């Protein structure tokens, strides 16, 4: 019956693996593992999740010059 | 229109007589006005559209005008009511315009 | 610029604002783009006057792709030399685009069009008793260059194995090389009675490409690129029989050696005496005057102390004057010694045979050094809409990872991730349920896969055989 | 929805209109049909801002259209006569307007020419006028998907009967408006209840 | 759309602000031609006859298979109080407004009007190349700086500041300027009639001043729109708010004027087209190697094309681009989502795409024609591409709030979680992790909940 | 061009013309109608053309009657009786539109059944066979031509629009048939041309 701050967020387990290595990275981001499709991302750092998380699948992206 | 089924007697409306009258008396083909005969209106008769300069080079003048004469009535058509005239109606409004 | 301002949307286009060319009255009817920048052709092929400008973009430009609408072509130096050999000239080929152009053509395209066309045919390479010569019709010429002298009516000897550096430095000059064997003219080979047998049909497609080919009455070597099954070797026979003189046909492997001999065999007048193979089981040459030998680049490029019945066939082999070079799979030869192939064979004329004309790296372009330009692509789409080869449903099947299998993925090195990403539960379901769905509907069905771990495990959870490279034949 | 052209086919007849005029108690009654067209034309282009009106008139001696005027009198011409009041909406004021003024020329045409008496009516002939205009707007389509609608503004008043030479022309009418799906609507102002051609 | 906006506009009029609407012909005129048919049918039925009509009447007017159109007139009409029922005698009687009736009357009799039509002065300019020209060059400069090219030419700070107050064209001053939006990209979706209409609806519910008289704003908007253009009107018969107003038209390019502060005023072709509407220009075609060809010679439509497709050469009469992932990322980051990068795709899809569809649909119904498939105009590739574009935009999305839990009791947790549940800010429970989550705009009302 | 297509309208004059018409309009079904020459085949565009013959020959003469016979594997067909009603033979040709043409023609088979429905028609009621032949050869159970001389002699009058080319039976039929004019044989040209032979087959002869 505590209260804190947080930030629901959607995922595939796939985005699920990648947020969990990048708080383990960087430890202040998901305030607790929670499920295989849900996490509790902080809110001061969704934009940074959102950032990093282009960053990191972009090595999966074929860019042409 | 159907025979009848309970005295064979045939059975027609008086639309389904005037269907045909168009191919028991049709309407003569409108002839195609001179470029040198002097030009009655230049306007259609029925439908009022414009019958335009036509110069199809640049000393044609009135070469070909649009203007379909009636035999009968002697009234200018263009050739949107010629068609019309004689292929969806079946009748000359100028003759009919004609107070005989 | 023709005293043009910028427009407010000029600022996006970096210099690319060919709004200054004004516009053609009759524009609708004409189907072509000039862009001044960089030679690019835009073909519109819906309009009329479209095959009639197709062609002649086809003759004089490379085309980048070739959509349903929209086609885009690029005029190119080797293209320009494509279309002065056979026999189009600066005139007529500035006065057909200006006509087929919507835009006038720029002065800075005319200007590229007089230098690409300009200056050929000066510098040959001639082949004279298995020696190569290099020839130039101005006295001058000779002795403008003098930076790469590999020095052994005006001409002079160079090295065999100096070819293709000789090339790549007249490439770099604006006196680009002449490469065509005058078969006709050229009586001190023996030639070949070799010719197509007239139960032969030959394709329209190929028939093109043996026009770009043999355009000008002399054989042109070169690049020609058709799918599998289209009838490469098909061409190579009629090329072969169109030149009439000794053919040597390179290919990849000992089981393609034994194809292309069963072709010649199938479809020309080739005596088996005539024909000969330098494989490993195979080392007995044709007694004959001319004729026809098929052979590995492994075997011909074996820079290891080969066996002394195979050195005499190479010393066959080097020390004739062959007429012309069949070079099956040339995305090959720009390999790192698949390169002196072409300098160890002096071959009058050579036509590399490909599908696909690409490598992971940019030594694809050496092709033009080696062989020669790129003389006929086949439209791939054009030809699966003739029917001439199937018509393919590409497809990309995404296959989401288990949560267990990400994080494995993740917290591994390349090596590992690569097996780790293969060996995915949900391409097994993805595949089986692929393989039962097609299996049902009667097709038959080839799984590729590189890695042999992977094939393994995949073929014995489907019950499939398998076949990779330690199987028995 | 969708705009559409409305054609009048209104027979102003001297002969039919005073026998009216002298059955009824009232004089003058061409000038109360003609103001309700007018309101009722107003009415049909207050309807939709795109659609559109057509007024031929069947009088003595052949046809006339009313609205549009004859191009060959908007070429010639403006005597702006003062007849309808220039502060209502324009839209509907030059379409009154021209209409008013084609009404007073007609009238000053056979007030000219009044001596000869016909026993020739034209509503037929105008009807098929009508057609055919319905017919060259629905073709030229400057404006898309229009419909039409042809309505018969006629007077028996007791003095004309049947007329048998109007059957076949008529007839065809009827056709022609089946063919391009354009109702006809008849008024009948006068004292015979039964008009069966124009019922049928 | 049109019609459903403007109808809807002027039902959440007030009753009696709508009866001081219904005094000028024009506005009835306008109001009536924005009205069904079946509703404009039983108007002008009944403007006529000064006595009573019942529905009973109406109703065996319409036929069997209209009844619901006639229900659909019916509320229109009663919702916009064109129609005043009266209880007596046991029937529902119906009366039209009667200012309506009388305004009406008098727009189609002629006769009094207050110059609702406005007066002419018979002097004029040419309407093609000065008005539809001024009209023109103030509808690009607004539609140029509202899509964000770079302009030496600004609009007004009065529409400045209308677009940064409306719904659409964000703005920050971190960096120092303005985004289009979702509905700012619908804007440049639907037509430009739709596009006047809405932005006067922003602007009619911007005006709240006690300089703006409302019915006065809406008596001028409909008297553009009833105008002609090329000829001239003069101001003498506006009240002071419609001269301001005409000022802020000038400033849009509805209206123009030689000089300001001028007698006379002349309305354009915008003010016609307000009313009602009346290869193409910006035709444009795309290939599967995702390359568009776009036959537009107009900056407007290339600027609009420049929001999601790298462009790479400008004809006259085309403009080379390319489809490509960092402009399509460019458009969804700036909130144009990948259905209306379609639908304007399709909308201006080239007619040789649409035979070449048109051809393959024959194909397909001549092969399997047990089923059937829309007419794909486009490339499905480049169609699957721009929506996997966006899936890759949205992979994650996030909402914040609160997650209660280390409940020792699970009933206390699940007495929780059905509140939240019947509160409708929950958005995830479960007793096994004995946790659940709500918004943060219902995150106060389970807080005092748990307080008290 | 215009002015010689004027010349060829030129040549009007009020013949009478039979108004109260008994058509039968005859098919060919047979193995010829698979060719795809026509888009998207003859079977299929044949039976199109020929619903939009049926409601445009009912809408220019109502009071006509008109049965539908098919040649199909040898045999005529009859898939609708003689009637006045052209939603009858609109729902007959709709279901022929399914069935798959395979046979060899029969136009003695098909001008005998066509013989023995005009038979109980009235002498008023003018007796017209419309025949769409599709194939260059018929096969015939018994002699053609004692046909052909039934049907003069019955006063039946047949015309024959046919799709490849011209065939000397056919058109010794229509000559036969029409009183030495051989006009009434015609082969199509394009789809345009066999839209204005099907709009010219619905006239008054
Ligand atoms: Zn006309
Ligand atoms: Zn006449």
């Amino acid at each position: 019956a505590r209260a804190r701050k947080g930030a629901l967020v959607q995922c595939d387990p796939s985005i699920k693996a990648l947020i969990l290595q990048i708080d383990a990275k960087m430890s202040d981001i998901v305030l607790e593992e929670l499920d295989d499709t849900h996490l509790l991302v902080n809110p001061s750092k969704v934009e940074f999740v959102k950032h990093e998380l282009n960053r990191l699948l972009s090595k999966n992206i074929y860019n042409p010059m | 229109p159907t025979v009848c089924p309970c005295c064979d007697l045939m059975l027609i409306l008086s639309t389904h007589l005037a269907r045909s009258y168009h191919h028991l008396m049709p309407l003569k083909t409108f002839a195609e006005v001179p470029t040198t005969e002097k030009f009655r209106s230049e306007d259609c008769f029925s439908c009022q559209s414009r019958f335009p300069i036509l110069k199809n080079h640049k000393n044609g003048k009135l070469l070909t005008s649009s203007r379909y004469r009636c035999e009968d009535c002697k009234q200018e058509f263009c050739v949107d009511c010629d068609v019309f005239i004689h292929e969806i109606l079946h009748n000359c409004p100028g003759c009919e315009s004609k107070p005989v | 610029p023709a005293d043009f301002v910028p427009d407010s949307v000029s600022g996006m286009f970096r210099s690319h604002d060919f709004s200054y060319l004004r516009l053609r009255p009759d524009h609708a009817s004409r189907p072509l783009w000039i862009s001044p920048s960089d030679g690019r052709i835009i073909l519109e092929s819906f309009s009329p006057l479209a095959e009639q400008a197709q062609d002649f973009l086809v003759t004089i430009a490379e085309p980048i792709s070739r959509p349903s609408h929209i086609h885009e072509y690029k005029i190119t130096a080797y293209s320009l030399y494509a279309a002065v050999s056979v026999g189009l000239e600066t005139d007529d080929i500035i006065s057909v685009l200006d006509r087929l152009s919507k835009v006038p053509v720029a002065e800075s395209i005319i200007n590229f069009i007089k230098g690409a066309t300009i200056s050929y045919g000066k510098v040959k390479l001639v082949i004279k008793h298995n020696r190569y010569f290099v020839e130039t019709t101005q006295a001058d010429i000779l002795q403008m260059l003098l930076n790469d002298s590999v020095i052994g009516v005006h001409s002079f000897e160079i090295a065999n194995e100096s070819v293709e550096v000789v090339k790549k430095r007249c490439q770099e000059i604006d006196y680009p090389v002449l490469e065509e064997y005058d078969f006709r003219n050229d009586h001190r080979n023996p030639d070949l009675d070799i010719d197509l047998k007239p139960s032969t049909q030959i394709r329209p497609y190929q028939e093109k490409s043996l026009s770009k080919m043999f355009g000008n009455g002399r054989a042109r070597s070169g690049i020609i690129v058709l799918p599998c099954g289209a009838g490469k070797t098909l061409v190579g026979i009629t090329a072969a029989c169109t030149i009439k003189k000794s053919v040597i046909v390179l290919c990849t492997s000992s089981v393609s050696v034994m194809q292309w001999r069963q072709q010649f065999l199938q479809w020309c007048t080739l005596q088996p005496e005539n024909c000969a193979v330098f494989t490993s089981d195979n080392k007995e040459m044709f007694q004959t005057e001319s004729g026809l030998v098929v052979s590995t680049y492994s075997m011909v490029a074996n820079t290891r102390n080969r066996s002394h019945d195979s050195q005499k066939v190479m010393d066959f082999l080097t020390g004739r004057e062959w007429g012309f070079i069949i070079l099956d799979e040339v995305h090959v030869v720009p390999a790192a010694m698949f390169r002196r192939v072409v300098s160890t064979i002096a071959a009058h004329a050579k036509l590399g045979l490909t599908a696909t004309l690409v490598r992971e790296d940019d030594k694809i372009g050496d092709l033009n050094f080696l062989i020669g330009p790129k003389l006929y692509e086949a439209n791939w789409m054009e030809l699966s809409q003739k029917g001439h080869i199937a018509n393919v449903q590409c497809a990309e099947v995404w296959c989401p990872m288990t949560a267990e299998f990400y994080q494995e993925y993740l917290r591994e090195t390349a090596r590992k991730r690569m097996l780790l990403y293969i060996m995915n539960p949900t391409k097994f379901q993805a595949c089986q349920f692929l393989i039962q769905y097609h299996e049902r509907r009667g097709d038959k069905i080839i799984v590729f896969s590189d890695n042999v771990y992977a094939l393994q495990e995949y073929a014995l959870k489907m019950g499939k055989p398998f076949i990779y490279g330690s199987t028995p034949q | 929805e969708s705009p559409s052209l409305l054609t009048v086919i209104i027979e102003i007849a001297p002969k039919l209109w005073t026998t009216f005029d002298e059955e009824g108690n009232e004089k003058g009654s061409i000038i109360k049909v003609l103001e309700a067209l007018i309101v009722f034309l107003n009415a049909h282009l207050a309807f939709n801002s795109a659609n559109k009106v057509a007024v031929i008139a069947a009088y003595s001696q052949g046809i006339k259209y009313l609205y549009p005027e004859s191009t060959s009198a908007l070429k010639a011409s403006r005597s702006d006569l003062k007849i309808i009041n220039s502060d209502m909406y324009r839209r509907f004021r030059n379409v009154d307007e021209t209409l008013v003024e084609e009404i007073y020329k007609l009238f000053e045409l056979e007030k000219k020419q009044i001596e000869q008496n016909s026993q020739r009516s034209t509503l037929a002939g105008a009807m098929s006028a009508g057609l055919t205009y319905v017919n060259r707007i629905s073709k030229e389509s400057v404006t898309t998907s229009l419909k039409s609608r042809l309505l018969v503004l006629t007077c028996g008043s007791g003095s004309s009967k049947d007329e048998i030479f109007q059957y076949i022309p008529i007839m065809n009418c009827i056709f022609s408006a089946t063919k391009m799906k354009c109702p006809i609507d008849v008024v009948k102002i006068g004292g015979s209840k039964e008009s069966t051609f124009l019922q049928q | 759309s049109l019609k459903h906006s403007v109808t809807q506009y002027l039902e959440e009029i007030p009753q009696q602000v709508q009866n001081r609407l219904y005094t000028s012909p024009a506005t009835c005129l306008a109001i009536y031609r924005i009205l069904p048919p079946l509703a404009k049918f039983f108007i002008m039925a009944m403007v006529f006859n000064e006595n009573e009509v019942p529905l009973l009447d109406l109703d065996k007017w319409v036929n069997s298979n209209g009844k619901l159109q006639f229900q659909n007139a019916i509320k229109s009409m009663k919702s916009l109080h064109l129609l005043i029922p009266n209880k007596s005698s046991g029937t529902l009687m119906i009366n039209l407004n009667p200012t309506f009736k009388i305004s009406l009357r008098n727009a189609l009799t002629g006769g009094e009007v207050q110059n609702s039509f406005g007066v002419v002065v018979e002097e004029n300019v040419v309407s093609l190349d000065l008005l539809d020209e001024y009209s023109a060059n103030k509808w690009e400069t607004i539609l140029h700086f509202m899509v964000g090219t770079p302009l030496a030419k600004i609009p007004s700070e009065k529409v400045l500041n209308l677009l940064k107050h409306s719904k659409l064209m964000e703005e920050v001053n971190s960096t120092g300027e303005f985004k289009i939006t979702n509905e700012g990209f619908q804007f440049l979706l639907q037509e430009i009639n739709s596009q006047l209409w809405t932005l006067l609806l922003q602007y009619l519910k911007m005006i709240e001043t006690s300089k703006m008289d409302l019915v006065d704003v809406l008596h001028f908007i409909f008297m553009l729109g009833a105008l002609e253009v090329g000829k001239a009107y003069k101001i003498d018969a506006l009240s002071e708010t419609q001269r301001i107003m005409l000022q802020d038209m000038r400033d849009y390019g509805l209206v123009f004027q030689k000089h300001s502060n001028d007698s006379i005023f002349y309305p354009t072709k915008l003010a016609l087209m307000l009313t009602s509407d009346t290869i193409p220009d910006g035709s444009l075609i795309v290939e599967t190697n995702f390359k568009i060809y776009s036959y537009s010679n107009s900056p407007l439509q290339i600027a609009v094309l420049s929001l999601f497709v790298h462009l790479k050469a400008r004809f006259v009469n085309m403009v080379l681009g390319q489809i490509t992932r960092e402009s399509i990322r460019r458009a969804l980051t700036n909130g144009i989502t990948a259905d209306q990068i379609i639908a304007y795709l399709e909308t201006h899809a080239h007619p040789q795409m649409r035979r070449l569809a048109e051809e393959k649909l024959e194909k397909k119904l001549e092969l399997d024609p047990n089923c059937k498939e829309p007419l794909q105009v486009l490339p499905p590739t480049v169609v699957d591409q721009i929506r996997l574009w966006q899936l890759e935009l949205d992979r994650v999305i996030t909402y914040e709030g609160s997650l209660y839990s280390d409940f020792e009791t699970s009933q206390e947790y699940n007495l929780l979680s059905k509140y939240a549940q019947d509160i409708g800010v929950l958005l995830w429970k479960d007793d096994k992790k004995k946790k659940f989550f709500i918004s943060k705009e219902g995150n106060s009302q389970v807080l005092d909940f748990a307080k008290r | 061009e215009a002015r010689k297509k004027r010349t060829a309208k030129k040549n009007i004059t009020p013949y009478q013309r039979g108004i109260i018409r008994s058509l039968i309009l005859t098919l060919d079904c047979s193995e010829a109608m698979l060719e795809k020459d026509l888009r998207p085949n003859r079977h299929a565009m044949i039976i199109q053309y020929a619903i939009d013959f049926v409601h445009e020959f009912f809408d220019q003469n109502p009071i006509s009657q008109m049965g539908i016979i098919i040649m199909r594997n040898g045999l005529a067909q009859l898939v609708s009786q003689v009637s006045g009603n052209p939603q009858d033979h609109i729902d007959a040709l709709k279901s022929i539109r399914k069935q798959e043409p395979k046979g060899n023609p029969s136009l003695q088979n098909a001008l005998e059944m066509a013989r023995g429905l005009l038979l109980p028609v009235p002498a008023h009621c003018t007796r017209e066979v419309l025949i769409v032949f599709g194939s260059l050869s018929t096969t015939d159970p018994g002699d053609i031509h004692q046909t052909i001389d039934s049907l003069v002699s019955e006063k039946i009058r047949v015309k024959v629009l046919g799709l490849s080319a011209q065939v000397a039976i056919c058109k010794e039929l229509c000559k036969a048939t029409n009183y030495g004019d051989e006009s009434f044989y015609k082969i199509l040209l394009d789809e345009t041309h066999l839209k204005e032979l099907f709009n010219e087959a619905v006239t008054p002869l």
